[PDB]
């Protein structure tokens, strides 16, 4: 809805540190000596309503590097306020598709693609499939931001989110589902039992001869306080370029964002810990072409059933 | 069939 | 009578084979669905292009034929739970391959083996195909009495057993299985098929594990002793929780070769007979009780309702 | 339902 | 050669004969009848054709491996878990059976003979070692010393009764059946990932070499403090190493790639090919040439490699 | 399953008339100065266990007319007793695919293409999704087989059918669901109010510039009974080739024929009817290109819910 | 289910 | 909702 692009154009750390990662790509791509010739051609695949396009508008002009842009959308709607954008201010400068990337197939090779399908967990929003879909017209020395993004998890007790999510018994549904799926939220009245850890690791664009998105990740948990776990918190790091990052993870969290939340895998029954024992959770990220889901159990140090499997509860629309 | 033939081994 | 079955991983022909163990008296075969040894890949360019048949076709057996006589076993290659990549892939696959062909073939149940500490990614693989279509084929799950790490010799100069009385040790593999039907959320699709081995754990031990939902015993035809007339039978401790197991109405597999080659291998399942009967009848209560086992229902309220 | 259930 | 019609399109073992005979065993993974059978060329080019083998016959069940017992007989492991002992006749145009044996539980993964060349040495998958006596056809003993399925064996081409055995449960024993507690645990003493193939060094004693799942083959001292050097060659598991008849030896290691991969001592990668388009199975290397590889994989083919030796 | 196809292949009538369909069509190709020298591509898609292949193979013999036959099946185990009978008895002659017939590039183009996808509805089983799919490959000349199929309804009032459609409550859904999806029924006690009227009609090969197959239908069944109306039973028809046809209407039911039942669509309340009052019932076929469903309403004389609505209680997956 | 049905 | 929530 418009309301969610609204909210989305308030933080202005993102898209900063979106156009400084630009910024540098173009001044590492294009030499002095051939500043008024090389044009570079940029690709913003899910554009939406612009402001990533103002963004690579923004770094071509303080780089003083030209540019060639495409913005590609599948939302009319939000086509519309591109269309509208085009024609205003930008010209011919900026050519805006309404199509999806998986299935658009663009006249020419790009040197540079920019998204930000980022989500909470990194993942969530099937950025992994959308970019390999769109690496088909990727220059072979081309750049794709962001590069690189990894996904976190750490596990925290916290009765009052507990009680929440058990008070999410929606109807004409099985009453357990509410613990097989995934949730955003502000995490405030909480107790974290750990440091995250790296859970999985997307890179782009990916030149290896197989391509594919399914992963299996263990992680273990060292425990120094009795307690009752209750959860998984869910962070991530991404890297646009080099130095530039973006990061909600409590120990790196970008300063003063607040686009995303963390992400939270709740667990069917509260699991008792004791000091010195340790949590040893298991995750999977499988797709069967159609639908990507997560499944999570948790190992030690007492078992617990798979949540979600076959994406029964919690899937994301491929 | 044989007598004893479920007899115990010793 | 007692359901006894013969388990083989080697069938050159079905129909001889199932001629000849029906012969010497058997209920159903055990047999690999695919070739045991034939290992198959889906990730390799040159590998999973291979052409031919996979396996033996259907057609071979009446549907009937299938659906009772039959319970599949999945090939020992497949470790869906190795440390590489690749080969966890491969019987990842492999294993969803073998699952769905059983369950095209109707087959009445399916035998899987928890021979190892660590089988999470097997759980969540049989979770997985469990959840997807309809089938009603049961999974039995392999897990031997006494972990086989536990029963080696001391050969090894370097690496001795111990004689400690480990308690706690000898429950090793029930935890294999209650950690693995907790994984599958206590599916009532799975069931144990427990391996007596040649020696017993603690009486303990099998106490736990008669509370289990036991299917089938798998008897090895190596812990047989033989008697003073050379025919195989067993001790008094393995009469003893026979004769627990058949109160439970479990199904006996016999498996292995005829270590008694003297004799026949119908010799084995003659004794079983002999256990069979001569067991102590079922009383007035337990004959009255017959048919009503395990049965929830609920209470009488007389005073509300009139009976 | 027989012994002293339903 | 009134002979079995045709194969069964996976060939599974090849082994050359002194004389330069090529003995190849074929069995049907796949299909209605899961059957074996045996096949002696007098002349390795004509092969495989089943018109101008100079032998054949068909097993009872399918074949896992073979090995020369001699000049004539022939020990064969069978997926029945029986060991079989064949004869070639005099005018070696007919294989007949001599002995075969159901000791086995399970069915039979490898087999190997000793120096002496009157022992056999048999692995299965129920975990168990078994040592026979094949002129005095029985067994002489029975060990079961891992906790998995014995992948492999190896008998001391130097020393009797001295032998190699890597199971799935990551051990590698050096089994010398002369002493009490024959199993000696030595290996890489690298947990790491599980062995798959063994090979003596022809010439070196106590020296070995070995294979693990991704395809690193390394080279072990017995008698050392489990040093080791090894080299990541191949990108599966290293289903077999041969070693050369050169007084230097190159090392011959066929993977699950469908690759094959001829290394100097130093396990420097001497030589590469993947004409194969399936499992290569099993190599050989001609006694009459040494600079020749005949290599049998399940695509049905027999291929012959020169090597720049 | 195996018995799945085990009872399908009990049925002689359906394949003796495919057999007759296709010896008829070679006949028509062929001149018998070209006997000789002219080979036909056939292509049997969703060949199953081969049944269809032996019908094919035996209408060319008879026929004699020299063939290629290509045998498209996605189910891997029917590919597996497909490749076993192709190995021991067809030989060369015949090609097993283990592709969806959608994503396969065929080598050749067919010259012609025979389908069995029918269901007790005439397009339930997405027939004409997969014909139009597999028509990329067939000749500018060629053929398909079923060439043509109608479906049928007719209002029928059954007190036993609602009472067990009724009885179907499935926990863990929502409560009404029951009445918003189809069921395969024998219809032993039933009244049938009015003589089925056709529904939807669909013809292959489709060269229409537009390929489309959502579709509108409204239905006028004049009632002399004043009974009330439970649901609408559904019947189809088909013209396999030229003469050759195939139904379970129950005015020109196939003698002997018994692979079909009668499809049904409930009603969630019974209508009342009287001797006037032609029932006005509508239909629509819909699709998302991810999924295939059917939604119905009666207009006439006392307007209902409309059921199904964006495949809410019943979908066939694409 | 004999006839078309599950 | 506002942050990364339905
Ligand atoms: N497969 C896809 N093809 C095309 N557009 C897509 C696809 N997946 C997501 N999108 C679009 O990607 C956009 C996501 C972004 N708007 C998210 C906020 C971002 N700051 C922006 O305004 O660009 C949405 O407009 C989606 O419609
Ligand atoms: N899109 C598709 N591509 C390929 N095969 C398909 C497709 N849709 C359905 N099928 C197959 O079509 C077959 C349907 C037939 N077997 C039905 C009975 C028919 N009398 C026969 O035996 O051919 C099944 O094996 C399906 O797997």
């Amino acid at each position: 809805e418009s309301q969610t692009y609204e909210v989305f154009e308030k933080d202005p750390i993102k898209y900063s540190q979106y156009q400084q990662a630009i910024y540098k790509c173009l001044l590492d791509r294009v030499p002095e000596e051939e500043k008024d010739t090389n044009v570079q051609v940029l690709m913003v695949l899910g554009a939406g309503r612009g402001p990533l396009v103002n963004a690579s508008l923004r770094a071509a002009k303080q780089a003083d590097r030209r540019i060639k842009l495409y913005a590609v959308e599948k939302n009319p709607n939000a086509v519309v306020t591109l269309e509208n954008w085009q024609f205003e201010e930008w010209g011919s400068q900026v050519t805006v598709v309404s199509s999806d990337m998986r299935e658009w197939v663009a006249p020419e090779k790009a040197d540079i693609i920019v998204s930000e399908l980022l989500g909470s967990f990194a993942d969530n929003e099937l950025s992994p499939e959308c970019l390999d879909g769109a690496q088909h017209f990727l220059k072979d020395d081309g750049v794709s931001i962001p590069g690189e993004y990894t996904s976190f998890l750490a596990p925290i007790s916290s009765s009052k989110l507990y009680n929440e999510v058990r008070a999410c018994r929606e109807k004409d549904r099985d009453p357990e589902a509410q613990f097989e799926m995934p949730y955003v939220v502000r995490l405030h009245n909480f107790h974290q039992l750990s440091a995250p850890q790296p859970c999985f690791t997307f890179s782009h664009p990916n030149r290896d001869p197989m391509i594919d998105n399914n992963r299996y990740c263990t992680l273990e948990f060292p425990v120094e306080v009795n307690t009752v776990l209750h959860g998984f918190a869910g962070y991530f790091e991404t890297v646009l370029y080099q130095d530039i990052t973006l990061s909600i993870r409590p120990e790196t969290h970008s300063p003063g964002m607040f686009s995303w939340f963390p992400i939270l895998f709740p667990i069917k029954q509260p699991i008792t810990v004791r000091e010195g024992q340790t949590i040893c959770v298991r995750f999977w990220r499988c797709s069967n072409s159609k639908k990507v889901w997560y499944e999570w159990a948790v190992t030690a140090p007492v078992c617990s059933a798979i949540h979600n499997p076959t994406g029964r509860s919690y899937t994301i629309g491929l | 069939t044989v007598a004893g033939q479920f007899e115990d081994a010793d | 009578r007692v359901s006894s079955g013969r388990d083989l991983n080697c069938v050159p022909e079905i129909a001889d084979t199932l001629g000849a163990v029906a012969k010497q008296g058997f209920d159903f075969l055990c047999m690999p669905v695919f070739h045991p040894r034939f290992k198959r890949e889906f990730i390799q360019e040159p590998a999973k292009n291979r052409p031919g048949p996979q396996t033996r076709s259907d057609l071979l057996l009446s549907g009937r034929d299938w659906n009772t006589l039959i319970v599949g076993k999945l090939s020992p290659w497949i470790r869906p739970d190795s440390k590489v990549e690749k080969i966890r892939r491969n019987s990842e696959a492999a294993m969803l391959q073998e699952l769905n062909f059983g369950a095209y073939l109707g087959l009445p149940a399916f035998l899987l083996p928890l021979n190892q500490e660590d089988n999470t990614n097997l759980a969540r693989v049989l979770t997985n195909h469990i959840h997807t279509g309809h089938h009603s084929s049961m999974f039995w799950m392999r897990v031997p009495l006494v972990a086989p790490e536990d029963l080696r010799d001391d050969i090894i100069e370097n690496a001795p057993t111990t004689h400690t009385e480990e308690y706690s040790g000898e429950e090793k593999t029930w935890m294999w299985w209650h950690n693995f039907r907790t994984l599958c959320d206590y599916s009532k699709r799975i069931a144990v098929a427990l391996e007596i081995g040649a020696d017993l754990p603690s009486n303990h031990v099998i106490d736990r594990w008669l509370g289990e939902p036991i299917k089938a015993a798998i008897l090895p035809t190596s812990i047989f002793l033989t008697n003073k007339k050379g025919f195989p039978v067993l001790s008094k401790m393995h009469q003893r929780l026979i004769f627990r197991l058949l109160k439970l109405e479990v199904q006996f597999i016999i498996t292995g070769t005829n270590h008694h080659s003297e004799k026949e291998f119908c010799s084995y399942l003659q004794y079983l007979e002999y256990l069979s009967q001569n067991r102590p009848p079922p009383n007035a209560y337990e004959l009255f009780a017959k048919g009503y086992e395990d049965y929830l229902q609920s209470p009488l309220q007389p005073l509300m309702d009139n009976l | 339902g027989r012994g002293r259930g339903r | 050669p009134n002979a079995p019609a045709c194969m069964e399109r996976q060939l599974e073992a090849a082994r050359y004969r002194s004389d330069g005979a090529l003995l190849l065993g074929a069995s049907s993974l796949s299909g209605r009848c899961w059957a074996g059978s045996l096949w002696l060329f007098k002349d390795p080019c004509a092969a495989p054709n089943e018109g101008f083998c100079s032998a054949g016959v068909q097993t009872e069940a399918g074949v896992a491996d073979l090995t020369w017992v001699g000049e004539r007989g022939i020990l064969v492991a069978s997926d029945s878990g029986a060991v079989e002992l064949w004869e070639l006749d005099e005018n070696e145009t007919l294989i007949v059976s001599k002995f075969c044996k159901y000791e086995h539980d399970d069915i039979v993964s490898t087999v190997s003979v000793l120096s002496s060349g009157t022992q056999a040495v048999s692995g299965s998958k129920d975990i168990c070692i078994k040592v026979w006596d094949l002129a005095q056809q029985v067994v002489l003993s029975s060990y079961r010393a891992h906790a998995a399925q014995v992948t492999c064996v190896a008998a001391s081409p130097h020393k009797d009764s001295v032998f190699l055995s890597c199971s799935e449960d990551n051990r590698i024993l050096l089994w010398d059946t002369r002493c009490p507690k024959p199993a000696s645990q030595i290996g890489c003493s690298a947990p790491g990932y599980l062995p798959t193939s063994l090979a003596w060094h022809p010439q070196q004693s106590e020296v070995f070499v070995f294979g693990d799942e991704n395809g690193t083959v390394s080279l072990v001292d017995t008698k050392s403090t489990s040093c080791v050097l090894s080299s990541a060659v191949h990108s599966q598991c290293v289903t077999g190493l041969v070693f050369s008849p050169h007084s230097v030896p190159f090392l011959a290691s066929l993977s699950e790639d469908c690759s094959l991969a001829v290394l100097d001592s130093s396990l420097s990668e001497l030589f590469r090919s993947q004409a194969h388009r399936d499992f290569v199975r099993d190599a050989t290397w001609s006694p009459l040439n040494h600079s020749l590889l005949t290599t049998v994989g399940w695509d049905h083919q027999v291929v012959h490699h020169v090597v720049p030796t």
